């Protein structure tokens, strides 16, 4: 619910698919794949659950 | 090392927070560290889009978030509340957004035009 | 505190690949982490200058 900031501080609330936009901008992967592709995205990473 | 001669970007490593700097302390058989850190304080509910409608295009911000008072909509820092005009240099451009899930249509100003008039 | 709480640029340590989150899961007398990787799955040749 609160990517990393709940563990430097506050907790704050934000969309879970722009927290893995967050995560893909920080591999240094442009954010908008993430929303290209996200139902792709969202069933590689259930399948791998 | 790393924190006292450098800024460590690992979580909780050098104080708990977003490290900024450290400050070494001589203790009898041992050392004290003073990490100083950068924390979050005060927050505030805001209605966010992952990108922008203008044109039949989607749009994301460069660097930041978009965010939504009551009315308007703004690109702001991702941990600190500094709300701008959606600009071309705020964001960048990719595909049309009937793809994307979420958008939300606005217009994005174009700094160009006022001193095109000129 | 790096691989849960934090996105992590250290190579190999939350998992193999780059790394965009990490799930823990207790365990009898010991943890166990769920590291979720991005990584590159097709490639293709081009030419580059």
């Amino acid at each position: 619910t609160s990517g990393w900031t709940f563990g430097a501080g506050a907790a704050l609330q934000i969309p879970f698919a722009m927290q893995m936009a967050y995560r893909f901008n920080g591999i240094g992967v442009t954010q908008n794949v993430l929303y290209e592709n996200q139902k792709l995205i969202a069933n590689q990473f259930n399948s791998a659950i | 090392s790393e924190c006292v001669l450098g800024q460590s970007k690992r979580v909780d490593f050098c104080g708990k927070g977003y490290h900024l700097m450290s400050f070494p302390q001589s203790a009898p058989h041992g050392v004290v560290f003073l990490h100083v850190t950068y924390v979050p304080a005060q927050e505030k509910n805001f209605t966010t889009a992952p990108a922008i409608c203008h044109d039949g295009k989607a749009h994301f911000p460069r660097e930041g978030v978009f965010v939504s008072n009551g009315t308007h909509w703004f690109v702001t820092q991702r941990n600190f509340y500094e709300p701008q005009i959606i600009t071309t240099d705020n964001t960048f451009v990719s595909g049309n957004c009937d793809v994307v899930i979420g958008i939300v249509n606005n217009t994005v100003y174009d700094p160009l035009q006022p001193e095109l008039d000129s």
